């Protein structure tokens, strides 16, 4: 059942936007960690709270 | 060892040979039992020799022969032509064994038998070598002392002639301990004995048992009398007790055959004592008319609801998304039920105008469950809402008329006469917008009036309004017609209803006959196996969702194993959602008579697929755990709430409203949690519109009258449901189509309290009362252990819990006869010397009459 | 999905329509889900429902003697193989045996012999 | 005794469990068919 539980709900994780592709290089005490994007150029994110 | 030369004596003819040869066999048997079961044929061929006069001998060791191949079937049947040969205190293996499997196979014959006939005992029906068998481990157990095996097998086995004689045998004086064992054959009739026709033979003969002797207790009379369910026997205590009347006699079999009996039983009571003659002080209270009155005052002066709670949930939205307009009349009328306060509509003004018609359809009716409780006033307070006085809408004067019903349910007999002559002039005039309103107005106060009623004319009156191809007007005349069938019900309206349902090209008539149809059979169980297999078959998809309330009705209290399986099949292979959640609701009225193992199957169906049926799952806990609670109803309706799907939430709120009813700290610690997210819902502004729905409803529950009532459909005095508990809150258990169908929910709500009665002077007089519950321990919210004692005077909150050690004070001249029970409810007292009235407690019925 | 127009009757300006109110959600995409109740006029949501009937649903199921021998020409044509197509099979089954020994797969080899299990069934169904 | 028919209704139970799980377990045979194709 759980097997068909998580098929027919995976329509929400399909439409979701996805995630990017980026490289580490520095950070700060801010916990804003600067993301590098191959295609596009630069973004300061902040780190998930697990990590 | 062989057993050849012991056997081979036996095919010579002679007197001793025979003799010796035989009784060799019978000495030594588990050595020779190999040889024996060949030369079986060599045995059983004297026994059908009239000469041979050894059979009881030979018999007996051909008995042994199954009895060692493990085949009990034919061991049974040779050892009982053994006749004085075999022993019974011999108590051997063989001896322990048979009989006991005797046993067996008089219970399995019984029951094949008692269909045919009743009387097979008597008769040469059954066969006579097992009775006689039977009747020597009932002589045997009678030497134990033991009453329990001996009235217990008498059961199982359909015989009415050991349990007469038994227990007329044991029967000394004192009879404290005689009145246990008969209160025991009614508890194990219940459970044991699934079959109605010998369950209402042993209360027939239940009766007569305590009235030869002359103490008895007068609880269990009416115990035995409303589980048979028949107004002659009802007679005979009333006639028992006229010249035997006492202050805490007559007065208690009063009050405690209110809300047992149901509406049949109260109509016979009041015409048959009526020619010969009754109390005129006690007029009202077989009706049920002060019964109501007595908790006006309770729930006026004790009223602990703040008007903040529901000051902050309706302020928080207005206007635009009037879908929320319901929930405030929701909360409104549970927390203010019997209070009779009208004050928080008065109160907001722009309330009032932003409801529409279909709003201002719910805040009118929602005035019924208010005012509910005070018949007097009840069409002098909404006067002006009722018709006959020219109002700003049609819809106005509708929700007048169902709110009408809401107070005289079961009472309307004074408003039956104002309903029906509006129905009958609407009845011939039809089909016009303003017309169908007040008739579907009209024809839901009418239901709740003749609720119970075997009257013919109102539900005729309400046939032809299905008739005039008018949908507006007919979804209330399905459901009111539904409430005229409870109990017995009209067998010709059962055609009727069903064949007409599915000529109906109306959506709203279709789905309310399927409701109605399961109103029709009220405990019928398998009765009803005609309407529910009709009903079944058909492909509609309305038609197979009222086919899952049938059975739940039918079934309620003591249930069947066919019934549940039934209920299982329909919930998965049928693909439609709401076939499906109406499946497994069914499930909590089935499960009445043991709320321990309600949510073992709940648990199993509540992480399936198909959010619907996790709706109908939730409310299992809901329709049955309610009465009581439990720790582990809160784990398998926790992962519920964290659903993001909105119509499951609600399913979720509302089913931990009713369970956490009266729960605080050192009672039920997870209340705290579930309580304050009860308000996060409304708080948090992100939610969607279904979302906050369950919120103002679950808050309502909780708190609906002012947490001194509950929501019980059966507490255990004479051991049945209550009628207008029961079938009140299976409307209530369906939100969906209409949305304020909770105002359903008032007739099941059960206050507890312990309420004294003086029976000279019938008043309610005022003194403490001695109980272990201090609040240090046992203690309600406000705005486990037992040590310290506690005093407090009657008309007071007292939690079900609290009940148990409640106890009346002797110093100031009052003895009580039901004393504690271990529930609430009015408990009459009685008076050693009076002389002059100490206190009194001036109630709403001092300022009327 | 469907929107209906406003024929009113039961709504005159503004007023609660649309009663037995369950089963699916509004989604949509934006706009229409922006107002409902406020601005019901030229737009609002609704859900969709088929009703079917007893003769109805027999009509879909004449999918499954004439599919009788339809059934003997897969067989018919596989009598000429049926030494070059157990074979196949056989060889196939050899190379996937090979794969387990070198992990030290499972899938592979479950559904290559689950369809010659089906093969094997509906020969002797012709006998 | 009235342990004694308590075991009785508990096989009833159990009854109505394993009765249950077979055939929604069957059933999910053609939830998972209908679910995998459908996504």
């Amino acid at each position: 059942n759980d097997k068909v539980r998580f098929i027919k709900d995976e329509l929400r994780l399909l439409q979701e936007p996805g995630s990017y592709v980026g490289e580490v290089i520095k950070i700060v005490s801010d916990k804003k960690v600067l993301v590098k994007v191959q295609p596009e150029g630069k973004y300061i994110v902040d780190v998930a709270k697990d990590i | 060892t062989t057993a050849a030369p012991l056997l081979a004596l036996l095919r010579e003819n002679q007197d001793s040979v025979k003799t010796y040869a035989l009784e060799s066999i019978n000495n030594v048997v588990d050595q020779l039992w190999s040889e024996i079961s060949n030369e079986l044929p060599d045995i059983e061929a004297l026994y059908d020799d009239d000469t041979f006069s050894d059979r009881e001998m030979a018999a007996l060791i051909a008995s042994k022969v199954y009895y060692n191949l493990g085949e009990y079937e034919s061991a049974v049947k040779y050892a009982l032509a053994a006749k004085d040969r075999f022993d019974i205190d011999e108590k051997s293996q063989f001896v322990e064994t048979i009989v006991s499997k005797s046993i067996e196979m008089y219970v399995q014959e019984a029951s094949k038998q008692y269909t045919k006939d009743e009387q097979f005992y008597t008769k040469d029906i059954i066969d006579p070598k097992l009775t006689s068998i039977f009747e020597r481990m009932i002589e045997k157990c009678l030497k134990a002392s033991e009453l329990k095996l001996a009235l217990g097998i008498a059961l199982e086995g359909y015989r009415l002639d050991i349990i007469e004689s038994a227990l007329k045998s044991k029967l000394d004086q004192s009879t404290s301990e005689n009145v246990k064992i008969i209160n025991y054959l009614l508890t194990l009739a219940i459970t044991t004995v699934t079959n109605s026709k010998f369950r209402s033979s042993i209360l027939r003969k239940s009766f007569d048992f305590l009235m030869n002797m002359p103490n008895c207790d007068y609880l269990t009379l009416n115990k035995v009398v409303v589980n048979l369910n028949d107004a002659g026997l009802a007679l005979q205590l009333f006639k028992k007790l006229k010249e035997e009347n006492d202050e805490g006699l007559s007065a208690q079999i009063a009050f405690d055959l209110v809300s047992s009996a149901s509406q049949q039983l109260l109509e016979i009571l009041v015409t048959e004592l009526t020619a010969q003659g009754y109390d005129p002080a006690l007029l009202n209270i077989l009706s049920g008319l002060p019964t109501c009155d007595y908790y006006n005052t309770f729930l006026l002066n004790n009223k602990n609801i703040d008007i903040g709670l529901l000051n902050k949930s309706k302020s928080s939205l207005d206007g635009k998304f009037s879908l929320f307009h319901t929930a405030v009349s929701v909360a409104n009328g549970f927390m203010h039920a019997g209070t009779t306060d009208n004050s928080f509509i008065k109160a907001n003004l722009p309330w009032l105008g932003k409801a529409q018609n279909w709003a201002k359809f719910t805040a009118t009716a929602s005035l019924g469950v208010i005012h509910k409780g005070n018949l007097l006033e009840g069409k002098k307070v909404m006067a002006p809402y009722l018709p006959g006085s020219r109002a700003s809408s049609r819809f106005i004067k509708g929700g007048s008329l169902y709110g009408l019903g809401l107070i005289y349910a079961g009472f309307g007999r004074d408003t039956t006469d104002y309903l029906k002559n509006i129905i009958v002039e609407n009845s011939g005039t039809s089909g016009d917008e303003d017309v169908d309103v007040l008739l579907h107005g009209a024809s839901l106060g009418i239901g709740l009036a003749a609720m119970g009623s075997a009257n013919i004319e109102v539900y005729e009156a309400l046939k032809e309004v299905l008739y005039n191809d008018s949908a507006t007007s007919g979804e209330a005349a399905a459901l009111g017609m539904g409430l005229c069938m409870l109990g017995t019900g009209k067998p010709e309206a059962i055609h009727d209803m069903f064949t007409y349902s599915q000529e109906t090209q109306h959506g709203n008539i279709t789905r309310g006959l399927a409701v109605g149809l399961a109103l029709i059979n009220y405990g019928r169980q398998e009765l009803a196996d005609d309407l529910i297999t009709k009903m079944l078959a058909s492909d509609e998809s309305l038609l197979r969702y009222g086919g899952a309330f049938t059975i739940a009705l039918a079934y309620a209290g003591t249930g069947n194993n066919s019934a549940v399986k039934r209920l299982l099949h329909v919930a998965v292979s049928d693909s439609n959602d709401d076939v499906r959640r109406a499946a497994v609701i069914a499930l909590g009225f089935v499960l009445l008579r043991d709320y321990t193992t309600v949510p073992r199957i709940v648990q199993l169906l509540s992480k399936s697929h198909n959010a619907h049926v996790r709706c109908g799952t939730a409310f299992a806990l809901g329709i049955a755990c309610a009465g009581k609670g439990l720790q582990s109803a809160i784990d398998v309706l926790d992962p519920l709430t964290k659903d993001p799907v909105d119509f499951v939430r609600q399913a979720a709120m509302i089913a931990l409203s009713m369970i956490l009813i009266q729960q605080t700290e050192k009672l039920n610690p997870q209340v705290a949690d579930i309580n304050k997210n009860f308000l996060s819902v409304i708080t948090n502004k992100h939610q969607e519109g279904l979302a906050k729905f369950g919120a103002c409803v679950a808050q309502g529950i909780m708190n609906a009258g002012g947490r001194n009532v509950t929501i019980q459909l059966e507490n255990a005095d004479t051991g049945t449901l209550d009628t207008k508990s029961v079938v009140g809150l299976v409307m209530f258990s369906q939100f969906w189509y209409w949305f304020p169908l909770a105002h359903f929910l008032s007739l099941s709500f059960t206050p507890t309290t312990v309420i004294g009665i003086r029976g000279s002077d019938q008043a309610i007089p005022k003194f403490q009362m001695n109980c272990y519950a201090k609040e240090d321990a046992f203690s309600y919210p406000r705005m486990k252990y037992s040590s310290k004692p506690y005093k407090v005077d009657n008309m007071t909150r007292i939690l079900p819990q609290q009940s148990r050690y409640i106890s009346f004070i002797k110093d100031d001249r009052f003895v009580p006869v039901r004393k504690f029970k271990g529930n609430n409810g009015v408990v009459v007292l009685r008076d050693r010397e009076p002389k002059e009235p100490v206190a009194l407690i001036e109630t709403v019925r001092q300022m009327k009459d | 999905d469907a929107f209906r127009l406003i024929d009113t009757g039961a709504l005159i300006n503004n007023l609660e329509p649309r009663q037995t109110t369950s089963n699916t959600g509004l989604l949509n995409k934006a706009n229409i889900q922006a107002l409902i109740h406020g601005l019901n006029r030229h737009y609002y949501s609704l859900n969709i429902d088929y009703h079917k009937t007893a003769k109805e649903t027999k009509m879909l199921m004449n999918l499954h003697y004439e599919e009788k021998e339809e059934s003997n020409l897969a067989a018919t044509k596989s009598m000429v193989k049926i030494a070059e197509q157990y074979s196949k099979r056989i060889e196939e089954e050899k190379e996937l045996t090979e794969e387990e020994l070198k992990t030290r797969p499972k899938k592979h080899l479950s559904e290559t012999a689950d369809e010659t299990l089906e093969n094997n069934i509906v020969s002797v169904l012709t006998a | 005794y009235f342990k004694l028919k308590k075991l009785e209704k508990e096989y009833e139970l159990l009854t109505l469990q394993e009765d249950y799980i077979k055939d929604e377990q069957r059933h999910l045979k053609r939830e998972l068919k209908r679910a995998q194709e459908e996504v």
